[PDB]
């Protein structure tokens, strides 16, 4: 009943993209957007896109456009949301978030025109000259937004109240030229269907309505009424030529008001379907049906077809700025795009949901172009089926951890970009050498003559040194003072001189030989970085050293005015810095509660925050801080991050430029982490496996990474418990790697595992298949994966049923003809040892056959010590059109170890198919129930028993239309229909009887089903076609159901994305399982069941968080998570809104708890237990 | 000879993953080789011109040759029961339409036939006045007598509790389901009533008539009082139907017209539906495409309509022989059946891609 939705992975897969003045009028920015998330990209120079801002929304972006208002310094964005919401937002300086300029709620009962089910999506379009902006609401209304307080009040134009009776609309653009903002509109007054073209040949029309802003009237000019029947999008040709090109599935037109309609055909499928006068384009046979296109300057057009192929159309222009003909050429292929944008002249971004959206570079060939691929953007595509599996190379030091160690494998992408994605949370290190060193609590690694030479361990009474190299060995001679503890030890200069500090004295060093000694309230910590040393005692005294060649450290006692005592320090330099007014900076935190940044050669106050230890979101110039660290991260050490440690709670800041002080401010960034002599916790590392960043030590270790993407990455590390200390380590027997202490006092020489990629929000290995991944199934015995794949071949035959046999008909057409796609399926076998496909192990299916399901079926057997064996079973059936009776085949597979072929270690595993027999009808789903194969053939659900060689039927029921999903636990079969509902079953074992317990009486189109598991409550989690989640329970004693026949929904929640996969894992809460799922728009989510008493303390929080916080784009987090309207029994909490309780400062954190009647000490114990129990994968 | 819906649903579940919409859908091209790209009408949700079912399939005729009145699908789509004039239920197969079984339900011409909102029960009336319940295995369960004259149409509540029978004596009597108890009588109608549709949420009962003074009467099943009166047609409303959304009232009559009405606004009138050259005797709303419906004629004109277009989308003039009494779409909105005043019953499916529609029904 009572649950919480939490989001473990943000969604990947960009739908929208443009190129506007987001930050300022000087440079431009790639602004991409996806399912409920907005990104802003810069462009560094090899070229690479750098992330500059990322924004999350409580609503799915349905359209996007950018138009630069009058007098504004930036380019506003026009975000369109679902059921007619427009939202004009801008970037904000000062505070770094989005400032929202306008909202426009247009959801009315009188605008839907009686139609309940909204099918059409809202579409924002803008003027080339920036005069107005239009939204097509519902397909029946146009909303005009006039521009020059910078707006004008809108007015809704009824489309069907115009001339020519618009009806079906296709695409609408604004045209060029045209002193009034002319809006072109494609429409269909009499809609028809491809397949019914003999009574309706072609009905597509164009009206260029000319909009008077002032008079608020609009006359129709320039009508055309006989365009071909299937027209997709229209493109406004730019200013020197003008007009419009109208793509069709089989043709291509150019239309203008004075020029006659020039249009060519592309393939010979406009023979009897199009009576519009069309020419023949020479030597080209393609189709424009899902094609994205943009204009390069003018008279050039890059077209990304389906299949990913890029063409360049040049509009061959005569002297009179008319169009004579078209010219095509086949340039290089690329991703299956969902967007298309020209950036700076020479670049193209290709935003794709499915496949890695990448950036191109084009130069002319010696007007013919060639395309180069710059750095792509990683993308987990439409996650179709995903299976939980175990990794292969976990080290032997970590073998006896009680929690399971496992990872998920995701069928991402589609088609040519079809792939597998090996996703994995917290980093599992490779331990290559371990020690057992008690007593020593700190550690350091310095470079001696760029491998690390010395390992400097600080005990409570003495100091250990280690000599490294070929064979690491403990050092005995002079150099470091080993008579006491050392509080810091680090390189000064440029990896030439070593400096350690003891609480009495401060030693330089050149290696094994001491240079000299400087004596000094014991020293508690030091900041030895960038040829400047600053040493701080326990009473709050600060003194500075400095290398001076003649090299020698020189005391410069800083001029400082201590009205309150300094608690902690940091030092920082700008390789590629924004700190303007390389330059060195001292950061200093006094005990009164303030932060002070100091320019280091002088000591003048440059930056000052008056109330620092609270945790405010954005800082501006003029408790018990533990540790503060400023570090640069990214390309050429560009962007700095501030990291503090205040009352068991880690808060990190960004830095962004904002106009005799520093021209910067610090923006707070969210977390998932709690912190629940002096030892440092924020230990910066440079070049561990190429990755630079921060390791964060404590009860929950977290790797902080920023690569050349510019994106912040937090990766936990939960194996080997809490970690006390850490140091980078580069050796001979250990490569670029790292080095840490266990809590049980065990030093571990370690290397990151090299098969993953830590640049993504989870460490992921993207495995290209170059074919569509449909299903995946981890086989527990022998530890491999079984993937059903498909590839597109051109079709050539047509099956018939002539009463005695099948008779095939050869598709015999013209040589200028595109072929239908016939898909051939094949079952792979993937090895987790190295992720290559295992050779000589591929089951290839029949000529027309389609795998409809693959699961890891645990059938019982007479062989092993248990009953079960865990087979792989595939249900598969033939699609030969509607006039041929569809029959199926059940395919049971067993992966068997054999002797390997010499030179081929991966070939020790091979399929053995126990069962392959054609059934009586299509096989659509499969299951296991106490060792019984449960299959759904047609409108029956059989329950098989596998004997030594064959299946034997035991029981069935007559079920509904098309059961496509089935799951079960403990003889309760759940089912799922395409149109109707779920319908739970039950199987008495003693009599061979299968029975229907209950069913959802309402019609509901289900994607996939799961089992919400509580202590004794078993929920039935269901995702449907409207982007929702719902939990049905079988409650016989209730009276709002009928007696044991109707199911009752108990929790409602509007996830923003479709869901196909479902994983139940135990909990890292007596028997409460987490029902994980991976959303179809890229991300991964959770449902965690709770008790009622914990639930209603957080429902009171969420109602206060919804009202009292300025959400992005003026949205409502309550109405976005209401059921299906984007009869609601909501019981799932918005854990991505409850996660915004952590982001509030502790002054504002306590005001909400006093307004709802509790203390924030309870709510942090309420929230952070949901983060601890959900740290799987 | 078969029309199998399985290779369209399997194609739909494979497109569902990487299609997010219909604007993303790879277009079917008008050719005889793109037969695998057909999706059911859940797939192409806009472009409802999909399910304008003008491809002939099969004439289901009996051996007894009796004129049929009601034809309804089993709610799993598995088989077609057919109500003829001899009281016989001839059960037609749902894919390969050959024959399954024949019953003899009533002693009269069967006039009404409804399935419940689950697959449990089936209400049937007849020309004598008897109302029987029927389980999904076509077993005869408790019968009674509802009217002393011929019942014409039944339909019922948004639950399985309470049905309404309209008859030729002029009363719409509201019944309890389990008790078989006549709860109340809705009198004051003017003449015999020939159709009743229950509202899918709000609990309304809308009745037709032959009377010109009180042609359409709204009702109230709890109070029993007539809520409002609609004066829509000149004569003899044959059918009255409602959507599944509950905003619209569709009404067919003998004045060659079909008319939409918003039940929230009765004083005005929505669009009218001409084109039936003879009387318009039957209406079947489409299940998944809200706003498009087939239409029968007394001469045999089978037409397809859509809410928003003034002319029809396109149908079959003079092509279905006889007078059409009732129509029933499959639970997937892809095939259609019609019940003739002839001794036959014909099945209509969607046109194939790329075919030349040159047969005796289209051109």
């Amino acid at each position: 009943m009572y649950a919480v939705y939490k989001q473990a992975h943000p969604p990947t897969g960009l739908e929208f993209s443009m190129y506007c003045n987001f930050f300022n009028n000087s440079e431009r920015n790639l602004v991409v957007a996806g399912t409920s998330q907005l990104y802003v990209y810069r462009l560094n120079r090899r070229e690479k896109l750098e992330l500059a801002a990322s924004f999350s929304f409580f609503g799915n972006v349905m359209s996007m456009a950018s138009v630069q208002l009058a007098g504004a310094k930036r380019d506003a964005l026009l975000l369109s949301f679902k059921d007619a919401k427009l939202s004009v937002v801008e970037y904000d300086p000062g505070t770094h978030d989005l400032k929202t300029l306008s909202l426009h709620y247009f959801e009315e009962p009188e605008l839907r025109d009686g139609f309940v089910q909204n099918v059409h999506t809202p579409r924002v379009r803008v003027d080339p000259d920036g005069r107005c902006a239009a939204m097509l609401v519902y397909g029946t209304r146009l909303v005009v937004l006039p521009f020059r307080s910078s707006f004008l009040p809108s007015y809704i134009i009824d489309v069907r109240a115009l001339d020519e009776k618009l009806l079906n609309i296709i695409d609408l653009q604004f045209l060029h030229g045209y002193y009034e903002p002319t809006l072109l509109i494609l429409f269909e007054p009499n809609q028809t269907w491809p397949g019914r073209v003999a009574v309706r040949q072609d009905t597509c029309s164009i009206v260029a309505i000319s909009l008077n802003i002032t008079q608020k009237v609009h006359p129709v000019i320039w009508s055309l009424t006989s365009l071909p029947f299937d027209c997709t999008q229209a493109l406004a040709v730019p200013k020197p030529i003008g007009g419009v090109v109208v793509f069709a599935v089989n043709s291509l037109l150019y239309l203008n008001q004075s020029v006659p309609p020039y249009g060519v055909a592309l393939n010979s499928l406009t023979t009897g379907t199009t009576a519009f006068p069309l020419r023949t384009q020479e030597g080209v046979r393609i189709t424009l049906d899902c094609a994205q296109a943009t204009f390069i300057s003018y008279d050039k057009m890059v077209i990304s077809l389906k299949g990913g192929e890029i063409y360049v159309l040049t509009l061959i222009t005569d002297g009179m700025r008319s169009v004579r003909a078209f010219h095509f050429d086949k340039a290089a292929a690329s991703v299956l795009t969902t967007s298309m944008v020209t950036m700076e002249p020479g670049y193209l971004f290709l935003g794709s949901r499915l496949g890695n959206s990448l950036l191109l570079k084009y130069t002319e060939k010696l007007a013919t172009y060639s395309f180069e691929v710059c750095d792509s953007i990683l993308n987990i595509g439409p996650c179709a089926n995903a299976a939980v599996g175990e990794p292969a190379f976990l080290s032997e030091e970590f073998q006896n951890s009680p929690e399971p160690d496992l990872e998920i494998v995701v069928c991402s992408g589609h088609g040519k970009n079809g792939a597998l994605s090996v996703l994995q949370k917290s980093i599992r290190p490779q331990v290559v050498t371990t020690f057992e060193l008690p007593g020593c609590y700190d550690m350091w690694t310095v470079i001696a003559p760029r491998r690390h030479g010395f390992l400097i361990l600080s005990r409570e009474d003495s100091t250990m040194i280690l000599q490294t190299g070929q064979e690491i060995m403990e050092l005995d001679t002079s150099g470091f003072a080993t008579q006491g503890p050392t509080v810091f030890a680090g390189n000064i200069g440029d990896n030439r001189y070593i400096v350690q500090v003891s609480p009495l004295g401060i030693r330089l060093l050149e290696g094994v030989n001491q240079l000299h000694f400087i004596p000094v309230a014991p020293i508690v910590q030091c900041a030895v970085a960038d040829p400047y040393v600053v040493i701080m005692s326990a009473e709050g005294h600060v003194t500075m050293f400095l290398l001076k060649s003649d090299h020698r450290l020189a005391l410069h006692k800083p001029p400082l005015h201590h009205q309150s005592k300094v608690i902690t320090l940091c030092l920082y330099r700008d390789l590629s810095g924004m700190f303007t007014t390389p330059t060195h900076w001292c950061l200093l935190v006094r005990e009164n509660g303030t932060m002070e940044i100091y320019q280091l050669p002088d000591w003048r106050l440059v930056f000052l925050v008056k109330n620092f230890p609270v945790g405010q979101r954005v800082l501006v110039d003029s408790p018990l801080v533990k540790e503060v660290l400023l570090v640069a991260l990214g390309s050429r050490q560009s962007r700095p991050y501030l990291l503090v440690h205040v009352d068991q709670e880690l808060l990190i800041y960004e830095a962004f430029p904002h106009d005799g002080n520093l021209k910067v401010r610090f923006k707070k960034v969210p977390h998932n982490i709690n912190f629940r002599g002096r030892v440092a916790r924020f230990r910066y590392f440079e070049d561990i496996y190429g990755y630079s960043g921060v390791f964060i030590c404590g009860p929950s270790p977290h790797w902080l990474l920023v690569t050349g993407r510019g994106a912040l990455r937090l990766h936990p590390m939960a194996i080997d418990g809490p970690v006390d200390s850490f140091a980078p380590f580069h050796n001979v027997n250990c490569p670029r790697g790292f080095l840490y202490f266990n809590r049980q006092g065990e030093l571990r020489i370690s290397v990151l595992p090299a098969y993953l990629s830590y640049d993504a929000p989870w460490p992921v290995r993207k495995i290209p298949l170059r074919c569509t991944a449909h299903y995946v199934a981890y086989h527990v015995e022998s530890k491999v994966y079984a993937v059903a794949t498909s590839t597109n071949t051109p079709c050539a035959r047509i099956p018939r049923m002539t009463g005695e046999e099948k008779e095939f008909e050869t598709i015999e057409r013209d040589e200028r003809y595109i072929h239908p796609q016939q898909e051939a399926f094949s079952i792979q076998l993937i090895s987790p040892v190295s992720w290559e496909a295992i050779p000589n192990a591929r089951i290839e299916l029949q000529e027309w056959e389609h795998v409809t399901c693959m699961k890891t079926v645990s059938l019982r057997s007479e062989e092993t010590v248990s009953g079960l064996k865990g087979y792989v079973a595939a249900g598969t059936c033939l699609m030969q059109g509607e006039e041929v009776t569809c029959r199926g085949r059940i395919l049971i597979m067993d992966v068997i170890e054999v002797v390997p072929e010499p030179g081929q270690p991966l070939t020790k595993n091979k399929f053995k198919v126990l069962y392959e027999k054609e059934q009586k009808g299509p096989v659509t789903a499969l299951c296991h129930c106490n060792g019984h194969l449960v299959s759904a053939i047609g409108q029956k659900i059989f329950l098989w028993s596998l004997r030594a060689s064959e299946l034997t039927g035991m029981a069935f029921i007559d079920t509904q239309l098309y059961i496509h999903q089935m799951i079960s636990v403990k003889n309760f079969i759940l089912a799922a229909d395409v149109m109707k509902s779920i319908s739970l079953l039950r199987y008495q074992e003693e009599s061979k009887t299968l029975s229907l317990v209950s069913r959802d009486a309402k019609p509901l189109e289900v994607y996939s089903v799961d089992f919400m598991v509580d202590n004794a409550q078993l929920g039935f989690l269901v995702s449907d076609r409207d982007r929702n989640l719902m939990v049905y329970m079988y409650l016989p004693e209730a009276k709002e159901s009928f007696g044991g026949m109707r199911l009752l929904r108990r929790a409602d929640f509007h996830v923003g994305a479709h869901v196909n996969t479902f994983w139940r894992t135990p909990c890292r809460w007596e028997n409460k399982h987490i029902t994980w799922f991976a959303t179809l728009d890229g991300g991964i989510g959770l449902l965690l069941p709770m008790q009622e008493k914990t639930y209603r303390r957080l429902l009171m929080l969420q109602n206060a968080l919804t009202t009292m916080l300025p959400h992005h784009a003026g949205l409502n987090p309550r109405a976005f998570r209401m059921l299906h309207v984007d009869n609601a029994v909501r019981n799932v909490l918005d854990g991505e809104l409850l996660n915004r309780y952590l982001y509030l400062s502790t002054m504002e954190r306590s005001e909400l708890a006093k307004k709802i009647g509790t203390t924030p000490d309870i709510i942090l114990d309420d929230l952070l237990e949901t983060d601890r129990v959900t740290a799987h994968f | 000879k078969t029309i199998d819906y399985n290779p369209s649903v399997i194609k739909y579940l494979e497109n569902r993953i990487w299609q997010r919409d219909q604007r993303d859908m790879r277009a079917i091209q008008p050719d005889a080789g793109y037969y695998n790209d057909l999706v059911p009408p859940i797939g192409m949700l806009n472009n409802p011109m999909n399910a304008v079912t003008t491809k002939f399939v099969r004439t289901s005729t009996n051996k007894v040759k009796c004129p049929v009145f009601v034809v309804r699908w089993t709610p799993e789509g598995r088989r077609l029961v057919t109500g003829a004039s001899s009281g016989e239920f001839t059960l037609w197969n749902g894919l390969t339409f050959n024959f399954e079984t024949i019953l003899q339900a009533h002693d009269s011409p069967v006039r009404a036939m409804t399935w419940s909102h689950n697959d449990m029960w089936m209400l049937t009336a007849d020309h004598g006045g008897y109302v029987k319940y029927w389980q999904s295995n076509m077993n005869n369960v408790k019968m009674f007598q509802a009217h002393k004259e011929a019942i014409r149409e039944a339909s019922f509540s948004p639950t399985d509790n309470k049905f309404a029978t309209c008859s030729d004596d002029g009363t719409v009597r509201i019944w309890d389901f389990l008790r078989c108890h006549e709860e109340r009588i809705l009198r004051g109608h003017g003449a015999d009533v020939k159709c009743v549709d229950w509202h899918p949420t709000k609990g309304l009962v809308v009745s037709g008539s032959k009377d010109s003074q009180q042609p359409i009467k709204f009702w109230d099943p709890k109070t029993g009082q007539s809520l409002a009166t609609l004066h829509a047609h000149k004569n003899t409303v044959m059918e009255v139907k409602l959507n599944l959304n509950g905003n619209w009232l569709l009404t067919a009559s003998r004045d060659h017209l079909c008319k939409l009405f918003d039940i929230r606004n009765l004083k005005e009138e929505l669009q009218v539906f001409r084109g039936h050259k003879k009387e318009a005797t039957a209406v079947a709303w489409h299940p998944v495409h809200e706003g498009l419906f087939a239409s029968g004629g007394s001469d045999g004109s089978l037409l397809f309509w859509h809410v928003g277009v003034e002319k029809e989308v396109g149908g079959m003039e003079m092509a279905h022989e006889g007078m059409i009494w009732s129509l029933a779409w499959h639970p997937l909105g892809h095939i259609l059946c019609s019940g003739s005043n002839d001794h036959t019953s014909k099945f209509w499916t969607r046109n194939r891609p790329g075919d030349k529609m040159r047969d005796r029904y289209n051109l």
